[PDB]
Parts: structure tokens; C-alpha cells; sequence
């Protein structure tokens, strides 16, 4: 129906923090299978790697919580008289983000994998290791700029 | 004005890229499935000379 | 079979041929026309497809540069520490596209205004989205192409400068080619951003 | 293909390539010319990637065997490394690789029947990568042929073996030789086929290539061997020379037909390639050389995985050389000198 | 290609004559001919200092064929004269008579009919409509067909013109007559049918008329049926050249045991070659139309080639457009001898 | 307005436009990145004619100015509220496919023959009179393109 | 019916609480097979690990029992005419915790079949690897969680 | 007719069914298929094994018992009469059980042809391998329990 | 406007110039890098045919220059308004030059890199080479000359 | 317009005639790509037999024109005012020879790229290779055939 009151709006808010929150969720997965593997195959010979270059993991685990925010913050506002224009922002916005979690994860856990066995053969090389990955980090965080804007285009008005 | 409203619901303007959207999560499920092991890594022959 | 994903790709696209034609064939080739439901989408469809696109594509560009970009670092790092002094500023090459592809994010947020359903099928908003959803398009792919591009010549670098690695400043030349492209991207939106109206 | 081919394996050719660097180039050769002494030798094998483990434990006088066994047990770690951090069908290439050096140590199973060797001693005497844990195989009869069964049903070379009870089974001396040329043969052809199915169109012609020369030579050689020695039909030939050469499949059936050196003679020359006869003293190391000259274009495929099948065969024909310098100056031969492969 | 058995007639000469003006009909073009024929003249003048000079390694085997290059380039402009085409244009001067009311209108459909006919005809008025296309097409590809039976009949003269030579007329004469008979009660009938449009006309007296060139199937599924109105007689005596070649197969597939003396297995060696015969008359039927359809492509390109350069370089500027055309014409000369005919002669 | 000029006839020029610009720019990056290969072979073992053998690499962003021309030439052609003649949006669209493909083409040509041949050229410098042939060959494939383009859009326009 | 009740509002309840299940179980038997592969590997040869490695075990039951918490509980939360709204939340919240389960089930598996051979040959390592199973047990939790916020929502929530 | 009653909603159990009852066929015949080979082998290896090597062959029938009896119920619950929801429940029902019936029969096939593959070695092993048997078993008792309870309770109230 | 002229119909008379452009560039790019490739590595060696082997290369422009020369000769046979006959014969007419060109581009370059190959070292291939690429272009032009005459036709019938 | 003569029939001229022309074009290339290949080997081999080995590539010139005839022939058969029926016959017999063509094109190539080598050792096997080939372009003759055929009831009758 028109904008002032659809059928639909809470469906596409509803389906859009789903996208995301599963975004997310593989976006983490992909890195923690690649990096948790390759890593308990080098440690397991490598006792001196237990606890001193596992920030990869936690690297990971970061992106695992934008999907959750986002779909708390469209939980609040739900109901069939949302608008429109703010009744599509919805799916673009969590897509968005999920998917620039997913690439940047995917980047993550690569470098992620190298690392551990780059220093096992030459343990003097993270230094640049973890500088790449908060440099890649930044890569998926940037979508909340944009997950945010339309956030509060859409919670904060539903007409 | 619309397409044929009988052979297409009235929401014909919604019910289009769910698919799309399987469509990319299956793509994606190939690709995290190809991933292998490497059970030689931790499993594997010896001798005196040798790894 | 030669491949099951073909095979099926194949399969599928006959039906609907086969399905305008007979439409067609009773008399309906205008009648199911792809021009009567572009008057009957909705302006907010395309805003809210061709914002996502805009800065996702060019995260997923840096994402795929970087990933190549830190592989090929480790391999120089073990025989040459040393080639990290050097070579941090390629990345930078990597990262910088990111930020560009998503500065137009908020161009169009500024484009951005609540329409009614009234008026709502018009120029005033319909043109904007187009225009908005066109130059997402141009910047996500531009932004993909500058990152894997960038990534693939600090791939080549990294495997080049591991011996004789005074040979930096001999090639960066190139990569100031896929540097370009960014610029080249992001020009070409900005200059739609100059002729585009706001949402009505 | 090109960059699709980089979806995961980023990192496995970054090894490979590091790898590689550590082969000896053009200016350490340099240094194999001043080395006329095991002395020396020892030196420079104190300062190079197989440096300090050709003498830390070897002595002065370096010694064929202890020296080759260093250096090629650094070498079975890194390709067991590779094979066990390589994918699926990177870890089948990497099985089909090793598959040859198998197979010639059950060549060396099934050859012992007159002294019973030790299994130990077998796989002590062949690459220890062709050798999984043990071989119930020599509890039975040990005879000319009477395990190639055993073997069959225990080895899974089922495909590598082409029957050895059709026309390699005679209780003849040839059988120690002719079983081992025909499952090189087969293992040639297997393997060829794979890199023909498999092992992308780079990777592809970087194997074949360098399979077709090496089933050339051992044909050559092959033939060779049984004219310095009791001759042999000319289909035994065929089942004893790589049927398909891989790089001209015709020349290889008129040595098969020639029985005698000007027939060899010609059927080497219409090959439009490199000619062993007439110009050769040790056809081995013009051999050895073409060789590395040839896979060092595997090398100038930066996408391919041949780069890891090209380092092995490089570092150890680099290990042949050192070898060669050793004891051409254990003999004080220095015109043997220079012999060493000058690719890299 | 090859050679061929003791005292047989050789077909060394047939060749000169025959194939130089099949190649000429394949461009039919007197500038094109004329062209290559000067550089053949100057290559037989020449050789008698060039003939010691050697050349390129293919240079030298062209340098090698001036009598092939005149033979056929001489009736490359016989047959384009006999077509009027400098490029596809007309010079024919031979006005025989063609209805065109001196009242038309920019654009109307002003249409003509035969008042008055050259007796070579295909003269400039048949530049026309795509009518004009359609008719000078129909007529080549009946003229080709028309030629590939003669040619065909004609090889065929020779088949037992050895035999004789041999007194070997004793198997051989039995296989003559039955494809003798089988290629000729058909194709024979054929063109004289086809003929049969010069022979009488049904609308300059009004009769029914077959088609254009179909008549066909009237033999075969029907029995004895014209059913297109062509000649009285043709309904009884289509029944009989149909059937008698029927008997030909028996007749043929068994000979051998007659001249006693038999084998058995080479006694069957005979079908084969009889259905490779067989299927060979048909093939070569059809295959000469290929004559048509390369004359025709050369002809449209001519013709389009000739238009893009030719009417560009009619577009009026003089003060420096004169330079233009002089470079229009420099590339169109090049274009319309190389690339316009070596390939396609060769 | 008419149904000859509807309200959504600046979508086919834009929708052009995008493509040629995505088109070009993706022929560049395939293009350099394949010249870029070749460098990093020859880069190591002769790190010395690298310098004089750039001739590739240059043609990086020649087809990204091809799209960039095109574009530029009905960038911000149509006002931001207004129809137009529909026909002049769909052969907006046409030059548009007519030049985002054979700049493509002549990428991935160019990149990989220049590839492959610089990598080989390590040994002689004979075929340095040759290389460039090939290059400017595909280059002038492309100009067929972008000239194409620009005399579709002047007519009817 | 209407816009915010139709007669097929319930077909989104009958979607959903059949959604989490499936999921849930099949990422499940994928843990079960990678690790238990992996142990009945090594419990012949090493007969000292085989029983002292099975926490993945109960970690993909726990992982099981994500959909079942949450099937029933939508179930008896649906109506014949339902509010299409509640569908709407519901089908999402069932999607979700099923994917989240399935992210759990694949990470579950091949950690512990890695960690099972890094234990088996360094001892010392067990407990060491052991510790980092828990982020596929957490990462589970935060889809379950938030689909059970909303499920909250679509049960206080009514438009009937 | 009316969504309260019609035609077609009894043909969603026409097939929900079928797919429950084809579901767990086809976990359990290729669960069997693989593990045959495994306990051929330990068997020949000592025919003391065969004997003590046949519960997943049977935990199969199990696991088709499970789509059984929901067929079974599910016969004497359709009718011409049965609303559109009703229509709905009865595959939302019958998916479930057959799905978790294949993904036990997948994972049971797999651990039960690894196991008995070992079984001839250390019978110690045997203690432990039903352990993972009965973990798996319970998917299906999982499936099934919802299945019914969905079937009992939505099957009236038709409306 | 006119029934037998829509909006469209013009339309197809833009596309179908836009069209075999694009295969004749695809299908020279092909030729080309299937051929210069194999050009340089016989010119690595022997530097003696570099001249002499680019005679395909050329060839291959040629048939290039096809789809442009076509395209830009129909679109000037076009305007604002026309038949949607006149669309339909022009679109059916754009396609089959390239597709012809692609055909040839296939073959010229699979048989060019061979006879290189071949004449890389036996010289008396200057007859054989340019044999087969004479036989191969001259499908080249089968689909250029309909093109040109089903334009022409074009120019007639227009509404 | 009308059932007999309405808008849409005019396409199937616009078509149907590019059919066989593109199937005949890519029957050739496809022929010359096996076969001509097989020269760039015997003729360094032996240089001696170069005019035998070119028969085959000839006989798929010889095909590829099968297309274009019919092609240029209903060229004129078509228009913006004829019948449906016409268009249906027209495009059944364009499909129908092009199709054969491509299939002979097919055979003829996949024997010839061998029977090169074949004829290599013996000058004179060529003579039961041209009896096979002679098949290939015979099969493409009845595949031309009838759509003389259906071009002549394509002629006359209308409506």
C-alpha cells in the first residue's frame, strides 16, 4: 500500500536483520575455520604459540556482533505501519553491512592462516602481521556509517 | 497497469530477490565447504632421516 | 553430466523465452511489457538497492586487495624482514579506495529525502534514485577493479623485491596506474552528483 | 582461471617461491669453480641453504651417500610440508609425484629374489617418500615374478601396474629391468594423463613438457642399457620405452623398431630436438642439464602449480651437481667441473 | 594430384581450357581481369631477364604461372563483359525496348515491361529494384546448372574411350550404358524442361505455367502426374523415364559370372562402387551451384564497396575536398585490387 | 509527457554511461594487472630492462580515458527532471554496449600476448621491433569502438 | 480476514517453527562426523585420548537442542488466523536461529577434529585448544539470542 | 471454494508423507551402502566381528520407523475437509522429521563405517562407538517429537 | 504514434548496429593472443619470421574491422523514427556478421599458432600457413554481405 | 494486424534467414579448427604430400555456402505484409539445413584431423578417405535440399 501505512514494512525489517545477523555469522565463520585449523596444526609442534599470536581469533570474533546490533535496534521499532521509504532502507542497509563483514573477515582470515606459520618459521614477523588486519578491519566497519543513518531514518520514523 | 495480478500475487514488487538471496548463500556455502584439512599435517610416516 | 551448475543454467532460461513468446502469441507482447512495471515500481526501490551496492562492492574490492596483499607480504618477510619499511605504502593503495567508495554513501543520504505516495511515480524522485543507483554502480565497480588490481601488483612487488629489493621506486610507476582508478571511479560520480536532484 | 585460480591458495606459491630463492645461482657457482678441494666444498656447504648439515655431521671428506641422504631429508620435509598444507587435489598431484619414486622402490621390492634385501635397506636405497609405513609383500615367495599380485593388492598401484604376467613375466634376467621400464612406463603415462585432466592449462604444460622429456631420456637410456647388453625385441622395446613421449610419440616407435645404433641413430635425429648420439661423452649431464633448462620454464609461470614439482627436481639435480663437483675432485678431475646445471 | 594407367586418356587438356573460365565467372570483372592480366603480360615480358633472378619461395612458383594467370584472366573480362560490371557498373548503350513512361513521380514504384528485348539482353536496364536481383539471380543459378550437366555429360564421354582403345569391352560396357542411362533419362529431361521456358512462354499466350524452377516431385511420389501444365506427351513419357531406371540396379549389381571366372568376395566388390556412382550423380548436381553463390557474394561487395568510396568522394567540396577524394580514391584503389581480389581469385 | 518520451527515458542514457565507465575501467585493470605480471617475472633476474621495455604497461589507463571520452561526452547530458526523445536514450544505450566490450577485448589481448612476450624477451632484444606492432593493433580494435560510439550519439542527438 | 490478520498469516507460523530444526540438525551430523572421524581415528592408536575428548560431543547436542527450545515455544504461540505480523517476526527469528546453528555446527567440528590430533600428539596442548571451543558455542548464542528477542517482541507484540 | 475447507489443502498431506517416509529411506539406504563396506571388511578380517557389527542397518529402520508413523497418523488426518492452515501444518510437520531422519542417516552411516572399519583391532573401541550412535539416533527422536506434537495439535481446530 | 511503430521500434534499430562490433573485437582479441604469443616465442628464437608471422595478425584486423565498417554503414540508414519491421530486420541483421566473425576467430587462431609452430623451423611453410587463413577468412564476409543487403531492404518499408 | 498477416509474422523473415547461415558458418570453422591443425605436423614431416591433405577443409567450404543460399533465397520471400505460415515454414527450413551442415561439418572435420596423419606414411590411403568424407557434404545436400522444397510452397501459398 501506499507509504502512510503498508502490510509489509515490519516483513522487510524483519528479513533484512535476519540477512545481516547471518551475514555476520559466516562472515566470523569463514575466518575461524581457516585460522583455527591452520593454527592448531602449528602449535601442536609449536608449544611456544599458545597464547602469545591468537588475536586472529579475536580479530574474528569482532565482526561477529554488528548483525546483533542492527537487529536490536530495528527490534524496538516493529509493528505494520512503518513507512516505506523507510520500509526498504531495511534490506539495503543490513546487506550492506553483513557483506562488507563477510569480505573483511575473508581478508582476515587469510593473513590470519599465513601469520601463524610466517612466524613459527620466523618468529619476528606479526609486527606487520596484525598492522594489515586492523587495517582490514576498518574495511567492514565502515558500513555502519551508512547502517546507522538509515537506522535512524527508520526506527526513529515509521509514520 | 500491473503484470497479470492471477499468475502474480498484488505483492509482485516483494516476493523477487528472496531467491537472489538463497541464491548468494549457496554460493558462498560451496565455497566455505571446499576448504580441506590437511590431516597429513598431524599424521604422518617417520623415519631417522626423515620428517 | 559435463557440469550439473551449467546444465541447470541451461535448463531454466528456455521456460520463460517459451512463456513471453506464447504470451506474446496471444496476443500480449505489449500486454507484459517490462515498461509497465518500471512505471509501477517505486523510486524507493531503487534508492534503497543502489546505496547498499555503492559502498559494499568497494569494501569487498579492498577486502579481496588486501587479502592478496598480505599473503604476498609474508613470503618477503621471512627471507627479509627489512621489505616491510618499504612496502607498507603499497597497502595504503589498498585501503584508500574503501573510503572513497563509501564517501558517496553520504552524497546521497544528502539526496535522501522522505516522498510520499503522492508524487511518488515522478521525476522529482524517480530520476534521483536512478541517477544515485547509476553512480553506486560506477563507483562499486571501479572500487572492486582498483582493489584487486592493487592487490595483484603488491603481489608482484612482494615477489619481486625479495632479491634486490632496491627495485621499489622501478615499479611503483606502475602502480600509480591502478591507483588511477579510484580517481577515475569517483570523478565521473561526483560530476552526476552536479546534475542529480534530492528525493521529492 | 588467471586471479580465480587465487580464491585460497595465496600462500602455498609464496612458500614455493621462497623455496626456490634458496637455490644456487649463477654467482654460486662462481665458487664451484674455485672449489678444487673437499675443503672448500665444506666451506661453501657451510654457507648456503644446504648449509652447516652437509659437515655438521659429515666430515671432512664428504662422502656420496651421507652427503645426498642431508640433503634430500630437508627436502622430503619441506614436499611432505607442502603435501600436508596442499589441497585435495594438490595432495593427489603431490601422491601421483611421489607415486613414481614408489613405484621404482616395489621395483625394488619384487627385484630382490637371489638376496632377500631388507626392507630397511630398500627404502634406505630409494626416496623415503615412497615408503608409507611398511609391506607385507615379501612374506610371500619372493621369485622373478610371484609378488607383483601381493603388491598389486597391497600398494594401490593398481593403474601404475600394467601387467607384469603378460609379457614382463619370463624367469629372465631382463625381469629386474623390463618390470621396472614398464611400470615407468605406466606410471609415465598415468601421470600425464592426470596433468592432462588435471593441473590447470599453465601448471599443464609445465608438467608435460618436462614428463615428455624425462620419458625420452629413459627411453634413450633404456634402449641404451639393453644394447650395451643382450638385446631385446623391438616390442619389448616399446613395452620397456615410454609408448607416448609426450613430446613426439612417433620417434620413440622407430627406436622401438631400430635394433641397431644407426636405426636409433635416425629416429633421433627426425625429433627436431636435442640429439644424445654423436655429440655427447656423458649423455647424463647434457641430459641433466636440458632438463633443468626446461623446467625452469615452470618458473616463468608465475600461476602454476608446477612451481613446487620444478623446485624438488632443481634442488636436486643442485644436489647432483654438488655431488658431481665432489668426487670429480675426490678423482681430481676438474674438466668435470662446469657439468653443473647453469639454468638457475 | 595424380596420374593414371597405360594408354588412357589423359585429361592434361581438358583442364586448360575448362578451368581458367570457371575461375574468370567466379568475378567476372573487366577492370579486375584487366589489372591482373597487365601484370601478367608484364611478368612473361620480364622473365626473359627475370626467369634467371631468383625470387620469394612462393614469389618464385608465381612467377612460374604467367600462361595460367593470361588464360584465365582473359576470360575473366570475356565474362564480364558478357555482364556489363566495371565494378559492378553498366556502360551498355544497347537500349532494346523497355516500358518507362516519361511521367514519374520523386519515389513512386515506376515499373516497365518487356517492350523490346537485346538479344544478349542483361544490359544496363536491368539496374533496378531488387527485382532486377532476383532475376539476374534465378538466371545464374540456371545457368550454372546448366553448365555443370554439360560438363558433367561431357567427362563422362571419355569413360569407355579407353576400353575401346583396349578391346576391353567385354564387362565394362554393361556398366557404361546403365549409368549412361540413369544420369541422362533425368538430368537430360531436366534441362530441356528447363529450356522449355525459352521454348514457349504461358503468359504471352495466356496457358498455366509451373513454377519458376520446381517441377519436380511430380515424377517421383506421383506416378505419371505433370499437374503444372508444361508439355501434353510429358504425362505419358514421365512414367517411362522414370521407369527405366529401375532395371539399372539389377541390371548392374550382378555381371561378373556372365564371363566365366567367379570369387565371391570380390564378385560383391561391384555394389559398392555402383551406390558411390549413384550417390556421386546427385552430389555433383548440387555442387556446381557454389559458382553462383561465389559470383554473387563478389558481385555485392563490388557493389557496396563501389558505393562507400564512390558516392562519398561525389560529395561536393573542391576547395579542400579535392584532397579529400584524392585520399578516398588512394585507399579505394588499394582496397579494390588487394584485398578485393587476391584472396578471393585465389 | 508522450509515450515517445516517457519518465524514465535518462535512465538508458545513464545506464550507458555507468557501463561504459564499469566496462572500460574493468578492461584497464585486467589489462595492467596482466602487464604487471610479466614485470614481477622479469623484474629479479634482469632487474635492468625493465625500464625500457614499459611499452604494455602504459596502456593501462589508455582504454579507461576510451570509457572516460564517452562518457564525458553526455555525462550530465540530461537535465534532472526532464523527457526526452526516447530514441536518443536508447542509442544512448547502444553506444554504450558498442564501446564497453571491444575495450575488453583489447585488454585481455594486449595484457596477456605483452605478458607472455616481455617475459620471454629476457634473452634477445630483436623482437622489441615487433612487441609494439600488436599493442597499438589492439589499441586502434579499440578506437574502432570509441569512434563508433561518438558518430551513433552525434546522430539523431 | 484482513491486512493485519488473513487467513494465511498462520503460514508463516507453520514455516518457521519447521525452519530451525532442519538447520540445527544438519549442522549438527556435519560436527559429528568431522570430529568423530577424527576420534574413532585415534582411539585405536592412542587407547589413552579416546574418552577424555568428547566435550564437542555435547556441544553439538547443545547445539541440537538450539531449534528444539525454540520450535515448540513458537508452536503454541501460533493461532489458526494469526496476526500476519507475528509471521513476519517469527519466520525470520526461526531462519535465523537455525543459521546460527548451522555457523555453530560447522565451526564445532573441524576445531575439535583439529584440536583432538593437537592434543594426541602434545598432551600438554589440551586444555590449551580445548579453550577456544567455546567461541563457536558463543557465536551460536548471539543469533539464538537475538532471534529470541524478537520472538519476545512477535509474542508481547500483537496486531490480531 | 473457501480457505476455511478446500480441495486443495488436503493435498499438502498428500505429499508431506511421502517426503517424511522418503526422507529417512534415503538416509538409511545410503548410510547402509557405506557402512556395508566397512563391516565386509572387518569381517573377513576375523569373522568374530560380524555378528557383533549390525546396529546401523537396524538404527535405518529406526530412523524410517520414524517417518512411518507419522505417515501412518497423518492417513487417517486428511479429508476433503481440512482448511488451507490446515493444509500448511501438515507439510510444516512432515518435513522436519524426513530432513533430521537423512541428516541422521548421513552422519550415522559416516561414523559407524568409520568405526566398524576399526572395530577389528581395538575392541576396546567397541564401548565407545555407540556412544556417537545413540548421540545421532536422538536427532531423530528430536524430529519426530516436534512432528507429532505439530500433527495432535493443529490437526483439530480446523476451521 | 503509429500502431505498426511503437516506442520501440526504434529502439531495435539503435541495438542491432551495437551488436556485431562487439563480436568482431572479442573474436580479433582472441586471434591475436592465441597467435602473437606463439609469435614472440618463435621470434625469442630465430629472430628471422617476426616480420614474416605477422601476416595473421593483420589478417585478423581485418575481419575486425568488419562489425565497425557494418555498423557505422546501417546506423546512418536509420533516425528517430522507424518500422518495427525495419527493427526486427535490423537486429536479426546485427547479429549474424559477428557470429560469422567468432566463428572464424576460433578457427584462425587455433590453425595460425600451429603453423607457427610448424614454421618456426621448416621455412617452406610460407606456402602452407596463409592456405588455411585465405579458406578461413573467406566465411569472413558471408554474414558481412546480408548484413549490407538486409539493410537496404531496410531502407525500404518503413512506418 | 490480422491472424493471417499481423505484426509479429514479418519477424520470422527478419530471422528465420539468419539461421542457417550462422549454423553452415560455425559447421565450417569448427571443421577447418580439427582438420587444418593437422597439415602444421606433416608438412615439416613431409613436406612432399601438401595438395591431398587440403580436400577436406574444401569440402566444408564447400558446406558452408549450403546456409547462405537458402539465406539470400527467402531473402526475398519475406516482408512486413506476409503470412505467419510463411514465416513458420521458412524458419523450420533454415534450421533445418544449417543443423545438417553444422552436423556434417562435424563428421567431416573429426575425420579429417586424423586421416592427415593417416595418409602421412601412405601417399595413397587417401582413397578410401575421400569415399568416407564424400558423405559428410552429401548428408549436408539432403539437408539443403528441402528447403527448396518448402521455400516453393513458401512462394505461392499465403494466408
Amino acid at each position: 500500500m501506499t507509504e502512510l501505512c503498508p502490510v509489509y514494512a515490519p516483513f522487510f525489517g524483519a528479513i533484512g536483520c535476519a540477512s545481516a545477523i547471518i551475514f555476520t555469522s559466516l562472515g566470523a565463520a569463514y575466518g575461524t575455520a581457516k585460522s583455527g585449523v591452520g593454527i592448531c596444526a602449528t602449535c601442536v609442534l609449536r608449544p611456544d604459540l599458545l597464547f602469545k599470536n591468537i588475536v586472529p581469533v579475536i580479530m574474528a570474533g569482532i565482526i561477529a556482533i554488528y548483525g546483533l546490533v542492527v537487529s536490536v535496534l530495528v527490534c524496538y521499532s516493529l509493528g505494520q505501519k512503518q513507512a516505506l521509504y523507510t520500509g526498504f532502507i531495511q534490506l539495503g542497509a543490513g546487506l550492506s553491512v553483513g557483506l562488507s563483514g563477510l569480505a573483511a573477515g575473508f581478508a582476515i582470515g587469510i593473513v590470519g592462516d599465513a601469520g601463524v606459520r610466517g612466524s613459527s618459521q620466523q618468529p619476528r614477523l606479526f609486527v606487520g602481521m596484525i598492522l594489515i588486519l586492523i587495517f582490514a578491519e576498518v574495511l567492514g566497519l565502515y558500513g555502519l556509517i551508512v547502517a546507522l543513518l538509515l537506522n535512524s531514518r527508520a526506527t526513529q520514523d515509521v509514520v | 497497469d500491473i503484470l497479470s495480478s492471477i499468475w502474480t500475487e498484488g505483492l509482485l514488487m516483494c516476493l523477487i530477490v528472496s531467491a537472489l538471496l538463497l541464491f548468494i548463500l549457496i554460493v558462498a556455502l560451496s565455497w566455505i565447504s571446499n576448504l580441506d584439512i590437511t590431516y597429513g599435517a598431524l599424521e604422518k610416516s617417520t623415519n631417522p632421516i626423515k620428517k | 553430466k559435463f557440469s550439473f551448475s551449467h546444465f541447470l543454467y541451461y535448463l531454466v532460461l528456455i521456460v520463460v523465452i517459451v512463456y513471453g513468446l506464447y504470451k506474446l502469441f496471444t496476443g500480449h507482447g505489449s500486454d507484459i511489457n517490462f515498461g509497465k512495471f518500471l512505471l509501477r515500481t517505486s523510486p524507493y526501490m531503487w534508492a534503497n538497492l543502489g546505496i547498499a551496492l555503492c559502498v559494499g562492492l568497494s569494501v569487498v574490492g579492498a577486502a579481496w586487495g588486501i587479502f592478496i596483499t598480505g599473503s604476498s607480504m609474508i613470503g618477503a618477510g621471512v627471507r627479509a624482514p627489512r621489505i616491510t619499511t618499504k612496502n607498507l605504502i603499497s597497502i595504503i593503495f589498498c585501503e584508500v579506495v574503501a573510503i572513497y567508495g563509501l564517501i558517496i554513501a553520504i552524497v546521497f543520504s544528502s539526496k535522501l529525502t522522505v516522498a510520499t505516495a503522492e508524487n511518488m511515480y515522478s521525476k522529482s524522485n524517480l530520476y534521483t534514485g536512478y541517477s544515485l543507483f547509476w553512480a553506486g554502480i560506477t563507483v562499486g565497480a571501479s572500487n572492486l577493479i582498483c582493489g584487486i588490481a592493487v592487490g595483484i601488483t603488491g603481489a608482484t612487488a612482494a615477489i619481486s623485491d625479495a632479491a634486490d629489493s632496491a627495485l621499489f621506486v622501478k615499479i611503483l610507476v606502475i602502480e600509480i596506474f591502478g591507483s588511477i582508478l579510484g580517481l577515475l571511479g569517483l570523478i565521473v560520480g561526483l560530476l552526476m552528483a552536479g546534475k542529480a536532484s534530492e528525493f521529492q | 582461471e588467471g586471479v580465480y585460480f587465487n580464491i585460497d591458495n595465496g600462500f602455498i606459491e609464496g612458500v614455493v617461491r621462497g623455496y626456490r630463492n634458496g637455490l644456487l645461482s649463477n654467482n654460486q657457482y662462481i665458487n664451484l669453480t674455485q672449489c678444487d678441494t673437499l675443503e672448500d666444498l665444506k666451506l661453501q656447504l657451510s654457507s648456503t641453504d644446504y648449509g652447516n648439515f652437509l659437515s655438521s655431521v659429515s666430515s671432512e671428506s664428504l662422502t656420496t651417500s651421507l652427503i645426498q641422504e642431508y640433503a634430500s631429508s630437508k627436502l622430503y620435509h619441506e614436499f611432505n610440508y607442502i603435501r600436508d598444507q596442499s589441497s585435495g587435489s594438490t595432495r593427489k598431484f603431490m601422491d601421483y609425484i611421489t607415486y613414481g619414486y614408489m613405484i621404482d622402490n616395489v621395483a625394488l621390492m619384487i627385484t630382490g629374489t637371489i638376496h632377500d634385501r631388507d626392507k630397511g635397506e630398500i627404502l634406505q636405497r630409494c626416496h623415503p617418500l615412497g615408503w608409507f609405513d611398511t609391506l607385507p609383500t615379501l612374506s610371500v615367495a619372493t621369485d622373478l615374478e610371484s609378488l607383483y599380485e601381493t603388491v598389486l593388492v597391497d600398494t594401490p598401484l593398481a593403474p601404475y601396474f600394467k601387467n607384469c604376467f603378460d609379457t614382463a613375466e619370463e624367469l629372465d634376467d631382463m625381469n629386474i629391468e623390463i618390470i621396472r621400464n614398464k611400470l615407468y612406463k605406466a606410471y609415465l603415462e598415468d601421470f600425464y594423463n592426470f596433468v592432462t585432466e588435471e593441473i590447470p592449462e599453465p601448471a599443464k604444460e609445465c608438467m608435460q613438457t618436462l614428463l615428455g622429456f624425462e620419458a625420452d631420456r629413459r627411453s634413450i637410456n633404456i634402449a641404451l642399457n639393453s644394447l650395451q647388453s643382450s638385446d631385446i625385441d623391438p616390442d619389448l622395446k616399446s613395452d620397456l620405452l615410454p609408448n607416448i613421449g609426450k613430446l613426439y610419440p612417433l620417434a620413440t616407435f622407430h627406436l622401438a623398431q631400430a635394433q641397431d645404433f644407426e636405426g636409433v641413430r635416425a629416429a633421433l635425429a627426425n625429433v627436431y630436438e636435442y640429439r644424445g648420439f654423436l655429440e655427447t661423452g656423458n649423455l647424463e649431464d647434457h641430459f641433466y642439464q636440458l632438463e633443468m633448462e626446461l623446467c625452469r620454464d615452470a618458473f616463468t609461470q608465475q600461476f602454476a602449480i608446477s612451481t613446487v614439482w620444478a623446485w624438488m627436481k632443481s634442488k636436486e639435480q643442485e644436489v647432483r651437481n654438488i655431488t658431481w663437483i665432489a668426487e670429480c675432485i675426490a678423482q681430481n678431475q676438474r674438466e668435470r667441473i662446469n657439468n653443473y646445471i647453469s639454468v638457475y | 594430384y595424380g596420374i593414371a594407367q597405360y594408354r588412357e586418356i589423359n585429361a592434361g587438356l581438358p583442364t586448360i581450357v575448362t578451368f581458367p573460365f570457371m575461375f574468370a565467372i567466379m568475378f567476372g570483372d573487366m577492370g579486375h581481369g584487366f589489372l591482373m592480366t597487365l601484370a601478367a603480360l608484364s611478368l612473361v615480358l620480364n622473365e626473359k631477364k627475370i626467369n634467371k633472378m631468383k625470387r620469394g619461395e612462393i614469389f618464385d612458383m608465381a612467377f612460374t604461372g604467367r600462361y595460367i594467370i593470361l588464360l584465365m584472366g582473359v576470360f575473366s573480362m570475356y565474362t564480364g563483359f558478357l555482364y556489363n560490371d566495371i565494378f559492378s557498373k553498366t556502360m551498355t548503350i544497347f537500349k532494346s525496348g523497355w516500358k518507362w513512361p516519361d511521367h514519374w513521380k520523386k519515389g513512386e514504384s515506376i515499373t516497365a515491361t518487356s517492350v523490346g528485348t537485346y538479344p544478349i539482353g542483361l544490359d544496363w536496364a536491368w539496374h533496378g529494384t531488387e527485382n532486377a536481383l532476383l532475376f539476374s539471380n534465378s538466371y545464374k543459378m540456371k545457368l550454372s546448372i546448366l553448365m555443370g550437366f554439360i560438363h558433367m555429360t561431357y567427362s563422362y564421354f571419355f569413360s569407355l574411350a579407353n576400353h575401346l582403345y583396349f578391346n576391353s569391352m567385354i564387362d565394362i560396357i554393361g556398366n557404361f550404358i546403365p549409368g549412361l542411362l540413369f544420369m541422362q533419362g533425368i538430368f537430360g529431361y531436366l534441362s530441356v524442361c528447363i529450356v522449355y521456358k525459352w521454348a514457349v512462354d504461358w503468359v504471352k499466350d495466356g496457358k498455366p505455367a509451373p513454377g519458376l524452377l520446381n517441377m519436380l516431385i511430380n515424377m517421383f511420389l506421383s506416378p505419371g502426374t505433370i499437374d503444372d501444365e508444361l508439355y501434353p506427351h510429358q504425362a505419358k513419357v514421365q512414367v517411362f523415364l522414370l521407369l527405366m531406371a529401375l532395371v539399372c540396379i539389377p541390371w548392374l549389381l550382378l555381371v561378373k559370372p556372365l564371363h566365366f571366372e567367379d570369387f565371391g568376395d570380390i564378385m560383391i566388390h561391384q555394389v559398392i562402387h555402383t551406390i558411390e556412382f549413384c550417390l556421386n550423380c546427385v552430389s555433383h548436381t548440387a555442387s556446381y551451384l557454389r559458382l553462383w553463390a561465389l559470383s554473387l557474394a563478389h558481385a555485392q561487395l563490388s557493389s557496396v564497396l563501389w558505393t562507400m568510396t564512390i558516392q562519398i568522394a561525389f560529395g561536393f567540396r573542391g576547395f579542400v575536398g579535392v584532397f579529400m577524394t584524392v585520399a578516398l580514391f588512394a585507399m579505394w584503389f588499394a582496397l579494390t585490387c588487394a584485398v578485393l581480389v587476391l584472396m578471393e581469385g585465389t | 509527457s508522450n509515450i515517445y518520451a516517457p519518465l524514465y527515458a535518462p535512465f538508458f542514457g545513464f545506464a550507458g554511461c555507468a557501463a561504459a565507465m564499469v566496462l572500460s575501467c574493468l578492461g584497464a585493470a585486467i589489462g595492467t594487472a596482466k602487464s604487471g605480471i610479466g614485470i614481477a617475472g622479469i623484474g629479479t633476474f634482469k632487474p635492468e630492462l625493465i625500464m625500457k621495455s614499459l611499452i604494455p604497461v602504459v596502456m593501462s589507463g589508455i582504454l579507461a580515458i576510451y570509457g572516460l571520452v564517452v562518457a564525458v561526452l553526455i555525462a550530465g547530458n540530461l537535465s534532472p527532471t526532464e523527457d526526452y526523445t526516447l530514441f536518443n536514450g536508447f542509442m544512448h544505450l547502444s553506444c554504450g554496449l558498442c564501446v564497453g566490450f571491444a575495450c575488453l577485448s583489447s585488454g585481455y589481448a594486449i595484457g596477456m600476448v605483452g605478458d607472455v612476450g616481455v617475459r620471454k624477451y629476457m634473452h634477445q632484444p630483436r623482437l622489441f621491433v615487433g612487441i609494439v606492432l600488436i599493442l597499438i593493433f589492439s589499441e586502434v580494435l579499440g578506437l574502432y569502438g570509441m569512434i563508433v560510439a561518438l558518430i551513433l550519439n552525434t546522430r539523431g542527438s
